[PDB]
């Protein structure tokens, strides 16, 4: 598995996003695929992930109710559409599998990532 | 452009060390048949694979099993002589011996400062994997014996520390029925066969999901099986409802 995430940028704080993990391989739709965040000098935060078939899906509170995860398994790809951005949600956005399918809030789960994808979140 | 009659080999255009492709043989001075196994040359140990070609490994002569070594490894050795190599392990690969004070690696059990190894008998190799030993069941790791639950020819088996039942030898796996096992922090349950359970199960009125490679409970937090997310408790109980 190779994931390439893009999508970020540059947003107003209120504004909207929809970032895109593309894989390479179709092996990608046998298993669960989830987005971290990485803030300057913080630790991979679990934000959303998805199951293998898209039909399961779970969510930190924090992003509950603004962020949707969802996926095409003919275009071998995940999305994260993020919705009423706010200045916490500045980070580094990373999409990862976890072959093993085990405790899938856990970073040190996950054994293939992608490069990453910077999300900033301004004012007004 | 060689030629083998009756089982021995014999190279043309011949007696003695001869270089051929890259690979090494020895041609016996008298018989010009092309040396194989464990062969004497000048009061110098050398072994040789059923087509002639010199090794460089662990092999058994008369005397038991030998380090045939690189050249310049103990002394000024020549490439593929046995070598003096004495109280220590030899790490060749993914390979594992033990070398006692007489220079020949260990076969079967021993103990070695303390703690107790298996090497094959035929390869004097460190042990791995599922081994049946005077009707006891063993599962190697790097010649050690493990403890926890590993999958052999009849299922998960629970190699326990010894005398865990009735005085069972460290790693030897155990009669263990129809209750559940804390170990690793991990949790399995064993039926009535002494064997782990996998997938799901119901157990007094509780559900689980017992991982197939391992037989251990999906326990502590999210996990996907059969294509959806189910939470799993610290006790391996799967809670209600389907994300």
């Amino acid at each position: 598995v190779k994931l390439e995430e893009s999508g970020g940028g540059l947003v107003q704080a209120g504004g909207s996003l929809r970032l895109s993990c593309a894989a390479s391989e179709r092996t990608f739709s046998r298993y669960p695929v989830a987005w971290f965040r990485q803030a300057p000098g913080a630790e991979r935060e679990f934000v959303a992930v998805i199951s293998s078939t898209g039909t399961s899906t779970y969510y930190a509170d924090s992003v509950k109710g603004r962020f949707t995860i969802s996926r095409d398994n003919a275009k071998v790809t995940v999305y994260l559409q993020m919705n009423n951005l706010k200045r916490e949600d500045t980070a580094v956005y990373f999409c990862a599998v976890n072959s093993q399918r085990t405790r899938l809030q856990d970073p040190n789960e996950y054994d293939y990532w992608g490069q990453g994808t910077q999300v900033t979140v301004s004012s007004h | 452009g060689m030629r083998t009659i009756d089982g021995k080999k014999y190279y043309f255009n011949a007696t003695g060390w001869q270089t051929i492709d890259g690979k090494k043989y020895y041609f016996n001075t008298n018989t010009s048949i092309a040396s194989t196994g464990y062969t004497i040359i000048n009061d110098k140990h050398f072994y040789f694979n059923t087509d002639g070609i010199m090794q460089i490994g662990v092999f058994k002569g008369p005397d038991g099993f030998e380090y045939f070594a690189p050249a310049n490894t103990d002394a000024n050795n020549i490439e593929g002589q046995a070598i003096r190599y004495q109280n220590r392990f030899l790490y060749l690969h993914d390979n594992i011996y033990y070398f006692g004070n007489n220079s020949k690696a260990a076969t079967g059990w021993v103990t070695i400062d303390g703690r107790r190894y298996y090497f094959e008998p035929n390869t004097a190799i460190g042990a791995n994997g599922y081994k049946i030993i005077d009707n006891k069941n063993f599962y190697f790791r790097n010649g050690l014996p493990q403890i926890g639950v590993f999958k052999g020819p009849n299922g998960f088996e629970y190699f326990a520390p010894a005398n865990t039942d009735a005085n069972n030898i460290d790693g030897q796996a155990i009669r263990y029925q129809n209750r559940f096992l804390h170990l690793l922090g991990n949790i399995y349950y064993f039926g009535n066969n002494s064997k782990a359970v996998t997938g799901w199960q119901t157990i007094n009125g509780n559900m689980y999901y017992f991982m197939p490679d391992t037989a251990m409970a999906a326990a502590g937090g999210l996990f996907e099986i059969d294509g959806v997310i189910y939470f799993f408790g610290v006790d391996g109980v799967k809670a209600p409802g389907i994300y």
